[PDB]
């Protein structure tokens, strides 16, 4: 499993950035035991690389995003250090094991978990930014077996496989049917204030950090543990400055379009050098998707990752 | 010429006996000539603090953002003397169905600790919005604590309810008298 991806990230038309994503390559070992089980067939199969995407839609303040950035993936691999600890099911275990990561990112965010210090002393407990701050997140584990995508808010994980665009991730909007009776069993109001918003704030319904507006606005993530198919042509991680001015169907499609266009015009590049840094048709998709979002007139932050699953082209 | 009854009702957050003096204050200060589709509510906050160190932060006009949420930036206009009649210019951090505002100082009564601000202009959607609020100190053993109470009329925008306007006002206000409580005790 050779990591094929391309990013762009844009202020755009706003005063402020506060988009942030993060692209680990190689970063995780997940136990064989957490993906699939053991049938008649390779005895030196004990563990499987997984590469982590992340997009960070921050609001109110950029300091909640950037924190997923820097912080989110090491969260989420000290979880993974914990059931290496042991003492279908995988499906739950990976739904657990998401939720506690991003329940204790939000808890570091609000200054309710100590945050770990770098002179092995007392962790550091200390709100990381404002009360009023937030920040959506859409993650995404790729290894050679499965996907496993991890959601929380407004941005989107679509796959393209065969010819079907299939969102991995739900959006999670106020005026949502589950989400709106969610928050009103929990005492909240949503209102439509220039849109669905908790109290006529905010516009979505999940969110890391938003302090203020706990026990509403929720860090529990829809998480998705997807088998890989050999007809994946590709996995796109945006914010919605992307999906605002954009279909899913058509954004997976250019995407594909513009990779094989590459292809065409270059050829494959030399083998030992794929997989450290961008692939050159990733990139130039997803260069091509950020600008016709600006053309057609997004006023956003646009972030987007674009991820080849193809072996080969 | 209708007019706003806040002082009928005990509001939140407040005692029996402190509502004998401040329910004064109320038909005082908070208290407004409703116009057509419009709106208004009241909003108290104890403050464990003297009232002259709560007042002391309330009157910064020019640094609201010391005890509000939502302020990204606030610039009023170089030559600045805080007089009634002075105006800042605001800008919102992102994500709230608002960008900008326009506010300017209408009551600084240092005299009696009230506090009255209009919004005038600016990208949002509470036109013709007035505030006020008093600061009001209490003595009780010897213990000295400060009930705060802000009010409010706005128009209601076109789409909404009575209900829904209140409900996002209210929401602010309480969430901003939060933020003083704790800056004020902290001092
Ligand atoms: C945070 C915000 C959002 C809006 O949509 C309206 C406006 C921009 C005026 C405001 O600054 C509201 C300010 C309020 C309610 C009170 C105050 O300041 O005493
Ligand atoms: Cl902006
Ligand atoms: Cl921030
Ligand atoms: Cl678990
Ligand atoms: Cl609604
Ligand atoms: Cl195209
Ligand atoms: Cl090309
Ligand atoms: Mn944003
Ligand atoms: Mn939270
Ligand atoms: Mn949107
Ligand atoms: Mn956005």
């Amino acid at each position: 499993c050779i990591p094929l991806w391309g990013v762009v990230s844009i202020q755009g038309n706003r005063s402020e950035m506060e988009d942030a994503f993060a692209v680990s390559p190689h970063f995780l070992k997940l136990p064989i035991k957490m993906l699939m089980g053991d049938h008649e067939m390779s005895p030196s199969l004990t563990h499987l690389t997984g590469h982590f995407f992340g997009v960070y839609d921050g609001h109110g303040g950029h300091k909640v995003a950037d924190y997923c950035r820097d912080r989110l993936h090491f969260a989420l691999a000290e979880e993974i250090e914990r059931i290496k600890d042991e003492l279908a099911g995988r499906q739950v275990q990976w739904d657990k094991v998401f939720t506690s990561c991003f329940l204790t990112v939000d808890g570091e965010i609000e200054g309710k978990i100590g945050r770990a210090v770098v002179g092995s002393s007392d962790k550091v407990l200390e709100a990381v930014a404002s009360e009023t701050v937030g920040s959506t997140a859409v993650v995404a584990l790729v290894c050679s077996s499965h996907i496993v995508v991890s959601n929380c808010g407004d941005s989107r994980a679509v796959l393209f496989r065969g010819k079907e665009a299939m969102p991995l991730s739900v959006d999670h909007k106020p005026d949502r049917e589950d989400e709106y009776a969610r928050i009103e069993n929990a005492g909240g109001k949503v209102i439509q204030w220039q849109g669905a918003r908790v109290f006529g704030v905010l516009a979505m319904s999940r969110s890391i950090g938003d302090r203020y507006l706990k026990p509403y606005v929720i860090p529990e993530p829809e998480v998705t543990f997807m088998p890989r198919s050999r007809e994946d042509e590709c996995l796109i991680l945006a914010s919605d400055g992307l999906w605002d001015v954009m279909n899913n169907q058509e954004v997976c499609e250019i995407a594909r379009r513009r990779i094989l266009m590459w292809h065409k015009k270059n050829g494959a590049p030399p083998l030992a050098e794929r997989g450290k840094g961008i692939d050159p048709a990733c990139q130039a998709a997803a260069d091509y998707l950020s600008m016709l979002a600006l053309q057609k007139g997004s006023k956003d932050n646009i972030s987007i990752i674009v991820i080849d699953l193809k072996a080969q082209r | 010429p209708t007019y706003t009854t806040h002082h009928l009702a005990i509001p939140s957050g407040v005692t029996q006996d402190e509502f004998d003096e401040l329910k004064q204050s109320v038909v005082e200060f908070h208290t407004y000539q409703l116009s057509q589709n419009q709106c208004s509510s009241l909003l108290a906050q104890r403050i464990r603090a003297p009232n002259d160190v709560v007042w002391s932060i309330v009157r910064r006009f020019d640094q609201p953002q010391t005890y509000k949420h939502f302020i990204k930036s606030c610039s009023v206009s170089d030559n600045f003397t805080m007089a009634v009649g002075s105006t800042r210019d605001v800008n919102l951090i992102s994500g709230l169905p608002a960008a900008t505002s326009t506010e300017r100082l209408d009551i600084l009564d240092d005299d009696r600790q009230v506090l009255g601000i209009s919004i005038i202009g600016g990208e949002h959607r509470l036109r013709n919005y007035r505030s006020v609020i008093s600061v009001h100190g209490f003595n009780r053993d010897g213990a000295i604590c400060t009930v705060a109470l802000e009010s409010y009329v706005v128009d209601v925008p076109e789409g909404n309810t009575e209900e829904d306007t209140r409900l996002f006002a209210d929401t602010v206000v309480k969430l901003n008298l939060q933020k003083l409580v704790s800056v004020a005790e902290s001092q």
